[PDB]
């Protein structure tokens, strides 16, 4: 398969894991 | 003492005349000296061997001198070494403590390894840190060899499957296909680091206190 | 019915408990060409006879044991027998007077799985049965 | 960044440690040295350097930057390691290559393990990196 | 062939001592009992499970007995912070009057133990203020231990003996259990709260005498049914509020005020009344969700087999093919028990993390030794919790799972890139080993070579960050919680952050253990806990993802969960089998809630001697945890008792000599195995025979040598009592003696 | 006793009857392998479950399992 | 009521256990 | 503390679970 499920579910977490980040670097507040 | 030379002369001598054969294992000769067991029927015959009496009166021998290096250790320092008054009064290193304390093992926990460790606990930022680094560098190789006498051969092969798995994956799998050590030389590298480590920790202690004190 | 004197040099605390008088007791003939200097099963240097020996032992694996150390000596004529303390006296090795590792017709197979060991059923599949896996 | 931490070279308990400083090496300014080097990175109230490892470039040097150079020399190692194996296999005596070197083979190999992220990519898009599970041994399920 | 054990004929033909320690070993594994069937094993478990509860409800009696009539509840009311709580009275004929003298404490006329348990705490708090009061809940708690029996008893009898379809019907068990067991059950705790714990936290006396008369609010139920819940937030306790007086009390049933009552320093009762009123709504609304005998309600069967999502086809739930995974979960006991092991397991260790932190019980956080206990206790009993889980789903792949119910689901995957999962744990274990330990190292040398300066100290910045996010502002980063700008803060349409002025005074107070500030030390050691629970998995995965097989023994289903060996051939094969990676795990459990429990017990010391700087400058090097923490805090515990004489820590200081006895006797079993021991007991045998007068004397059992799986059981039992009561008499004492 | 079973995949090396120190294990006539043999296990209630027959095997997987069953005396390798 | 731990902790001591492992030995060896 | 009759009672009161723990110990053993 070309993993479209999977890589946009791993890509969501990894978005999450970047807002966070955003909040943590102070970029969102 | 006497309690812990019969009990290594045990282990040591029963491997010497059972050696070649007992009542469970009539051909143990065949079998050799150093062999893991005769499988686990019969009930189990584990660390029948001549070798496996050795390992075993290893830590009765570690055990036994243990207590005959502490006897002289703490009997030196409370009655025999010190300093001595011009009048002639003798002060010793840890003021006769012995006769009242080395008749408990909590005496023996608390006069001698609790208050003669101090020296060696405290030995950071000093000449002797060393001595500090080595007593705890021992307690680690002590605790490292209760891996290979508690543990079994069986557990470690079938987790070097999944590791050669994973090497066979990125095409990293070595020709000398990997063995979990041989039942044997888990228990040598057991008792090994086991001697090492706790024999290696009271010489740190020793060092250290006797440097200090003595 | 178990002819042979018993070798020199037989003593030993190894020897015989009351298990031997008690459940059962087994016992090893075998003709000597001539007296010599053999292990027992359970320690002590023993001395066979020229002709017939015949030496008691608490377990069949003594007698399986010393087979082989007789067989080292050149001897292949050893019978083991089991005795049960009413005196009733089996012949049970070699058990039809051939070797096991030698084949000889007439012996069925005895616990044959016509299958490869990778074939056995689940435990899960023969859960609350009385049958194992391996059946 | 957090838990009263305060530049070095501000924090009274620092100062007091660099009176103090003990000499590493032969080098009698060495003490000195270490602490003029270490003024710049983050103390606790203690006065002893913290490292901050969140990836801030300011504290680059802290964490991310010896990351790089640690995964630049351990990845050479392992595809050296890795490229040696590989190399060995091709031979008869495959076994008694890998507990005798065979240095004509491994010299090269270590030589070009410099350009190992670049081997690294080009075999990853090969799909010669890895081989199928189908074809690698596997326990019974 | 003797009787014993009635569920074995293999055992009971046993001749030898063997057949009494394995019918003890296999007493409780009802699958393995001769002729057991399906229906007779859910009857008997069923049966049995209201036996356990009566024990635990006759334990429960007995402390409230004990307290009651042996303890000194009402004189620690008057004084929780100064009084210390008796567990029982001593009544030893061995104790010397030294002794006798010594454990005459707390203002006991005979010689008495401190409890640690916190239940004085606990009972003061839910509204007990009498020896009568905790006397009728003992004799009440036999009463309902005695209901449970006759129940067990019944549910036996022909007429009331389930059907194994009964036993099968998971959907009604899971309404029935969210609904009434958890709902009901909090609904009826928040109506406790409410009509009399509150109500005796204000100086009321509310009991069954007059509680039908005295309403819990002035309102009085009618704002309830007309919709004004307001009402009943209206007029809290202030913070100067004294807890069981009516000075500074308020009138308020369900307030959500956030953090502490000031004097108490635990959470406010109408908070935890509104929590478990809050709580019973919505697992009410929780058990009306599976379908049962009214057409309504959702299937969990359909669910897993569901196949469709909205007319597009999908492999199952989450686009996961879940298929026979209903069925698995319902018709395996051990797939269930293991499963709902992970569950209790994961919950006990919630509690442990949350109880020190955000404490319930009025006082509790003062009874600093009570905290260290309860902490210890519950990390202790996680642990175990989760060793069992891992077994018991080990115990299902290896005698429940079926491949070809199974076919093609989430489970048969797992299983198929199981190389992969376990290679991967074994890296992540090997990755925080090496360098975890590599840190400690290079620290505990360089400070040795008097150099602390050259520390690897590491900022928990993400740990920092959390506790910035929920309003710490100590470490200035001005982020959700600690920025009053932030939506989060000011929850920017509705402004309904009504918990939130209580929880920033609390977190912002360093006065409590809500979110301690953390350093370097707090960060070696969260990576010492994370290669702990990592490499207790990877052993546990491991064992349970082998236990059908593996390369070295391709049929290890066949030989079952436990079993010694497949003997010395193919290189060796010691503790191949699946039980194998539960005995290693349990080794693994302890070291690493020893690391979980060193860490909050030394951290702690420090925040209630007012000295984090020792924690925080001698956590980041291993000498320091050796010597401020083992060494310095064994002082008074070793002296104990001394050729000076003795003090309320001799118990301590002996119970710590047995645990160090029992922990050394298991590595005799872990160490020394079977062959040696064999062949040494037979010639006791021969001496016994031989012997002129004592072959008077035979043995009914053949003595033999305890079997190998046998000596890794009482091997680890030795060395796991041993680790636990080692530790239990350090932590006590240490604590007890400073406080 | 302890229960041998022999699967089809013996090659009738005779190495596990030679190797068996209780004659547990026989040769016995057979059509289903080259070497015309296969061992058989009738008298495993002399069985001690010490797996040497196991070892001997040079079939991959094993062509003989020993899986240790009841234990009695002579299972024991009891002398008393 | 004191006195009942003079009885009981006897009893818990010593006649359980010997009532116990009397029993559990007769019923153990019983053929 | 408690009256020696409230404890007396107790100990009456604990042959009931005591009694139905006995007769549920014999049941499960069939
Ligand atoms: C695969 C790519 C990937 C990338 C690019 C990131 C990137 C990041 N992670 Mg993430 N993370 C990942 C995979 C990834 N992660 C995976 C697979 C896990 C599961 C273990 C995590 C678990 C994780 C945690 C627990 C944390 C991060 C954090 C971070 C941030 C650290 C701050 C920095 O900028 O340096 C950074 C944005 C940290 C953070 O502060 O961001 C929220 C943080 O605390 N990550
Ligand atoms: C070329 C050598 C090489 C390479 C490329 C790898 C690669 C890997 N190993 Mg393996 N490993 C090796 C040698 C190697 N290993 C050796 C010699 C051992 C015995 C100690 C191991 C024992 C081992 C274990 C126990 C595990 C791995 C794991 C792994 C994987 C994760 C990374 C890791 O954990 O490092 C681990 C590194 C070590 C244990 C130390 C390596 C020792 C040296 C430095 C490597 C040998 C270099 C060699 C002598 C160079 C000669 C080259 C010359 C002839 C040209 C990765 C595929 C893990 C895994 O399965 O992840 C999924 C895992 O759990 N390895
Ligand atoms: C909460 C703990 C608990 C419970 C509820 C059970 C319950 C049971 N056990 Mg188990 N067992 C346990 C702990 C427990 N056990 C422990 C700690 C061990 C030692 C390892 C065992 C070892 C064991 C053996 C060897 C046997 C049982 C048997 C049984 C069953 C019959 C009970 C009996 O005859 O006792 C009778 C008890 C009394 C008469 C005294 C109780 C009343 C007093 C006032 C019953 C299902 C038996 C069984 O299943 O037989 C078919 C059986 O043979 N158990
Ligand atoms: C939560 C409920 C629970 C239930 C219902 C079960 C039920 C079962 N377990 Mg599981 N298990 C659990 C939790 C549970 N377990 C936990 C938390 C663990 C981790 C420890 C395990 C680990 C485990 C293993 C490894 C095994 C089982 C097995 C079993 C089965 C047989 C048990 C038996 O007969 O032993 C009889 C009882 C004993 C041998 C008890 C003696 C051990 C105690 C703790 C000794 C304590 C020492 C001493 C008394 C203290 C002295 C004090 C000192 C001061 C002197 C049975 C189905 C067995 C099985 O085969 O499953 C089918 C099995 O091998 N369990
Ligand atoms: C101090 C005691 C101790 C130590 C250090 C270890 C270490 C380890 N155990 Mg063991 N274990 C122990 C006690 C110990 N165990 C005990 C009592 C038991 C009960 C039997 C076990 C049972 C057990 C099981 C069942 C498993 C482990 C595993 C592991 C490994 C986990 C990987 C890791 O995280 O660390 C990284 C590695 C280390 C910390 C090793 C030490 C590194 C050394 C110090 C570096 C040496 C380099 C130096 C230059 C050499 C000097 C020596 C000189 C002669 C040349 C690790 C090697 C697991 C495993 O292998 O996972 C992959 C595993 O599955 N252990
Ligand atoms: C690989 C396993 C591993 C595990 C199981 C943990 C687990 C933990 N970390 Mg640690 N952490 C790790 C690696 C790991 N970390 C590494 C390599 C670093 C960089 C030094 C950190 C830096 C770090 C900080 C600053 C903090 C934690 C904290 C924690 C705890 C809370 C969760 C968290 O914040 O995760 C953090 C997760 C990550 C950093 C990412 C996960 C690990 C990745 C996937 C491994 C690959 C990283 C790679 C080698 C880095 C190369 C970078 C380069 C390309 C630039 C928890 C015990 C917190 C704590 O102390 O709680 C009290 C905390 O504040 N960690
Ligand atoms: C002479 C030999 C000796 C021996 C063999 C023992 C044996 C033991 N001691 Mg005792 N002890 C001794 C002398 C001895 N003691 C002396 C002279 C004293 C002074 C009176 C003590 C005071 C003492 C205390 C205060 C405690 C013990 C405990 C124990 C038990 C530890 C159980 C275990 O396996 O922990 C596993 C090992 C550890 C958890 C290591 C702890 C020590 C390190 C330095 C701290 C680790 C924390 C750190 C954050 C983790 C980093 C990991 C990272 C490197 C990966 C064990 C019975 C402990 C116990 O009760 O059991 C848990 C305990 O708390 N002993
Ligand atoms: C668990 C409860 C328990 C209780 C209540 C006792 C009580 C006692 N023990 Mg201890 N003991 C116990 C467990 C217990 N033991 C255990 C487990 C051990 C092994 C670790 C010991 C090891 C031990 C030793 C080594 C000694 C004691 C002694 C004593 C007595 C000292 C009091 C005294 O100085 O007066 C003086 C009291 C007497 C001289 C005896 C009074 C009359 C006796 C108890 C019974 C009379 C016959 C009776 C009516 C019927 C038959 C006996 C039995 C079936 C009830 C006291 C009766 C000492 C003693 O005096 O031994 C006899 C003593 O030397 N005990
Ligand atoms: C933080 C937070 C959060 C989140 C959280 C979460 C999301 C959680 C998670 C959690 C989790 C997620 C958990 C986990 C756990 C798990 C476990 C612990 C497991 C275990 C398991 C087991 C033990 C198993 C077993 C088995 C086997 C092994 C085999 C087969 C069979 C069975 C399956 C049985 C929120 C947002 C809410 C809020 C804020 C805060
Ligand atoms: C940024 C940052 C961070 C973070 C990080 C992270 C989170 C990461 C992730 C990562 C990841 C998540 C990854 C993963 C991966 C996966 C895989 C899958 C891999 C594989 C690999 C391989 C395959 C390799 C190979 C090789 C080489 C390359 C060389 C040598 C040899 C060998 C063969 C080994 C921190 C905070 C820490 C710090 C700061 C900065
Ligand atoms: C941990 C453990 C193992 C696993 C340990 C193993 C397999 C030892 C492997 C360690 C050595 C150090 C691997 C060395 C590999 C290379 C030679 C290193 C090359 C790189 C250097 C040149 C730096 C067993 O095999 C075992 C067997 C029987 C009883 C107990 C145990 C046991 O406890």
């Amino acid at each position: 398969p070309p993993y479209t499920f999977r890589t946009g579910w791993a890509l969501l977490l990894l978005a999450v894991n970047f807002l966070v980040a955003a909040y943590y670097f102070h970029i969102i507040q | 003492h006497a309690f812990t030379i019969h009990v290594t002369v045990l282990i040591l001598l029963k491997g010497v005349l059972f050696a070649r054969s007992s009542r469970l294992i009539p051909d143990k000769a065949n079998l050799g000296f150093r062999f893991p067991c005769d499988g686990p029927g019969r009930g189990g015959t584990c660390q029948v061997s001549g070798w496996d009496h050795v390992f075993l009166g290893l830590f009765w021998m570690y055990n036994s001198l243990s207590i005959v290096i502490f006897h002289f250790s703490w009997k030196m320092q409370s009655d025999v070494w010190g300093t001595v008054d011009a009048a002639g009064n003798v002060s010793h290193i840890t003021g006769g403590n012995f006769a009242q304390s080395a008749i408990t093992i909590n005496g023996w926990l608390r006069d001698f390894l609790w208050a003669q460790a101090s020296q060696v606990i405290n030995s950071y930022g000093s000449a002797l840190s060393a001595y500090g680094l080595m007593f705890l560098g021992a307690h680690f190789v002590w605790a490292f060899s209760l891996m290979f006498l508690f543990s079994g051969r069986g557990y470690w092969q079938e987790l070097i499957e999944s590791i050669v798995w994973a090497h066979n994956k990125l095409k990293v799998a070595p020709a000398i296909q990997p063995r979990a050590l041989s039942i044997t030389q888990g228990r040598a590298v057991g008792v090994a680091h086991y001697l090492l480590g706790g024999i290696a920790t009271t010489w740190a202690f020793f060092h250290a206190h006797i440097l200090s004190v003595g | 019915t178990l002819s042979g004197k018993t070798p020199l040099f037989a003593g030993s605390t190894g020897g015989l408990l009351t298990k031997a008088v008690e459940e059962e007791k087994y016992a090893i003939t075998w003709t000597s060409p001539k007296a010599q200097v053999f292990e027992l099963p359970t320690g002590g240097a023993a001395t066979m006879h020229e002709g017939e020996n015949l030496l008691y032992i608490a377990r069949k694996e003594y007698g399986i044991a010393l087979g082989g150390q007789l067989r080292k000596f050149k001897i292949t004529n050893y019978k083991i027998y089991r005795i049960l303390p009413s005196g009733e006296t089996t012949f049970i090795h070699p058990a039809d007077g051939v070797f096991p590792e030698k084949v000889n017709a007439g012996r069925e197979k005895v616990r044959f799985n016509a299958r490869s060991i990778g074939e056995n059923p689940n435990p899960s599949q023969v859960k609350f049965s009385g049958k194992a896996t391996y059946d | 960044l957090g838990a009263d931490l305060t530049p070095c070279a501000e924090n009274p308990a620092f100062q007091a440690l660099a009176k103090n400083a003990r000499n590493t090496t032969a080098d009698p300014q060495s003490g000195q040295k270490r602490f003029e080097r270490y003024s710049q990175a983050l103390c606790g109230p203690e006065g002893y350097p913290h490292l901050i490892v969140d990836g801030r470039l300011d504290r680059a040097g802290d964490f991310l930057i010896p990351s790089i150079l640690f995964l630049y020399i351990a990845g050479w190692i392992g595809w050296v390691g890795r490229a040696y194996l590989q190399a060995i296999k091709k031979d008869s005596d495959t076994e008694q290559k890998e507990i005798q070197l065979d240095l004509g083979i491994a010299l090269p190999i270590i030589a070009t393990g410099f350009a190992w992220p670049a081997a690294a990519v080009k075999e990853l898009l090969s799909g010669e990196l890895t081989a199928k599970d189908s074809e690698i041994t596997v326990s019974p399920r | 062939a003797t009787k014993f054990p009635k569920f074995s004929q293999d055992l009971a033909q046993d001749p030898t001592t063997r057949r009494i320690w394995y019918a003890m070993a296999m007493g409780n594994d009802f699958e393995s009992h001769d002729g057991m069937t399906e229906e007779n094993l859910y009857q008997k478990i069923f049966a049995t499970h209201f036996g356990h509860l009566a024990i635990i409800f006759l334990w429960a009696s007995s402390l409230l007995f004990h307290v009651a009539w042996q303890g000194n509840f009402e004189q620690w009311i008057k004084d929780p912070l100064h009084v210390r709580p008796i567990a029982h009275a001593i009544w030893d004929p061995h104790f010397g009057k030294p002794a006798i003298e010594a454990f005459t404490q707390a203002g006991a006329n005979g010689p008495v133990n401190i409890a640690y348990s916190g239940v004085y705490h606990w009972w003061y708090t839910i509204g007990m203020r009498t020896n009568t009061e905790l006397y009728t809940g003992s004799v009440f708690l036999l009463l309902f231990a005695s209901l449970f029996l006759f129940a067990g008893w019944l549910h036996l009898q022909p007429k009331f003996r389930p059907s194994l379809a009964w036993f099968k019907s998971a959907e009604s068990r899971l309404n029935h259990h969210l609904a009434g067991l958890f709902g009901v059950s909090s609904l009826a705790w928040a109506g406790h709260l409410i009509h009399v714990a509150i109500p005796e936290s204000r100086g009321q006396h509310v009991g069954w005498d007059n509680f039908l008369s005295t309403a819990p609010h002035p309102a009085g139920l009618q704002p309830f049914f007309t919709g004004n819940w307001g009402v009943y937030a209206q007029n809290p306790d202030t913070a100067g509020h004294i807890f069981s007086t009516s000075q500074g009390a308020g009138t308020a049933i369900l307030t959500f005020l956030g953090g502490f009552h000031p004097q108490t320093e635990s959470l406010w009762l109408t908070d935890m009344a509104h929590h478990h009123l809050a709580i019973a709504v919505l697992f009410i609304v929780a058990g009306h969700m599976y379908r049962t005998n009214f057409g309504i309600g959702h299937s969990i069967k359909e669910m897993m087999n569901a196949k469709t999502f909205f007319g597009k086809p999908v492999e199952g739930p989450f686009n996961m093919p879940h298929q026979g995974i209903y069925d698995t979960y319902n018709n395996s006991l051990h797939f269930q028990l293991g499963w709902h092991l992970a569950c209790l397991g994961v919950v006990t260790s919630w509690v442990a993390q949350h109880m020190y932190s955000l404490p319930s019980y009025a006082f509790i956080a003062k009874d600093y030794t009570t905290q260290a206990a309860l902490y210890t206790h519950h990390q202790y009993i996680a642990i175990f919790l989760m060793v069992g889980a891992f077994a018991h789903g080990a115990i299902f792949l290896v005698r429940d799972y079926d491949p070809e119910q199974n076919k093609g689901n989430v489970l048969e995957r797992v299983l198929q890139h199981k190389e992969a999962i376990i290679s991967h744990l074994s890296w992540v274990s090997l990755f925080l080993g090496f360098h975890t330990l590599g840190l400690y190292v290079h620290n505990d040398v360089v400070v040795a070579f008097g150099t602390p300066e050259k520390q690897i100290l590491i900022e928990p910045v993400f740990a920092q960050f959390i506790q910035a996010a929920h309003g710490k502002v100590l470490y200035g980063l001005d982020t959700l919680l600690s920025n009053p700008d932030s939506v989060a803060y000011t929850a920017y349409p509705n402004y309904a952050n009504v918990w939130l002025p209580g929880w920033l005074d609390a977190i912002n107070s360093g006065t409590n253990s809500l979110f301690l500030t953390i350093g370097p030390g707090d960060f070696l050691v969260h990576h010492a806990i994370a290669l702990g629970l990592h490499t207790t998995t990877l052993i546990l995965v491991k064992g349970a993802l082998d236990a059908r097989g593996s390369k070295l023994m391709p049929d290890k289903k066949d030989f079952g969960y436990a079993f010694p060996c497949d003997g010395p051939g193919r290189g060796g094969t010691c503790d191949i089998s699946a039980w194998d990676s539960f005995y290693l795990s349990l080794f693994w459990a302890l070291n690493t809630v020893g690391w979980v429990t060193f860490y909050w017990h030394w951290k702690h010391l420090g925040i209630w001697q007012g000295n984090v700087a020792q924690f925080n400058e001698n956590s980041t090097y291993l000498m320091g945890w050796f010597r401020d923490y083992l060494w310095a805090n064994s002082a008074q515990l070793i002296n104990g008792y001394n050729p000076y004489g003795v003090n309320n820590l001799s118990v301590w200081a002996w119970m710590f000599l047995f645990g160090h006895l029992v922990w050394a006797t298991g590595f005799m079993f872990l160490i020394s195995w079977r062959g040696y021991w064999q062949e040494l007991i037979e010639t006791l045998v021969w001496a016994h025979e031989r012997t002129p007068i004592a072959n008077l004397v035979r043995w009914k059992d053949k003595p033999v040598a305890l079997s190998i799986v046998q000596a890794r059981v009482v091997g680890l039992a030795h060395f796991t009592v041993g680790y636990v009561l080692t530790y239990a008499a350090f932590l006590i004492a240490s604590t007890a003696g400073k406080f | 006793s302890h229960t041998v079973k022999i699967y089809d995949t013996c090659i009738g090396c005779t190495q596990c009857v030679r190797a068996c120190p209780t004659d547990v294990l026989e040769m016995v006539p057979w059509d289903g392998c080259k070497a015309a043999q296969v061992a058989s296990s009738p008298r495993t209630e002399d069985c001690v479950g010490c797996k040497r027959c196991e070892t001997a095997c040079p079939t991959d997987f094993l062509s003989i399992r020993v899986y240790l069953g009841a234990e009695t005396t002579r299972s024991m390798g009891l002398a008393y | 009521a004191s006195f009942l731990s003079s009885i009981f902790v006897p009893v818990i001591g010593w006649v359980v256990p010997i009532a116990t492992f009397s029993f559990l030995f007769l019923y153990i060896e019983r053929e | 503390s408690i009256s020696d009759t409230q404890v007396y009672i107790a100990l009456v009161v604990a042959l009931i679970p005591g009694l139905l723990a006995w007769r549920l110990a014999t049941e499960l053993y069939k």
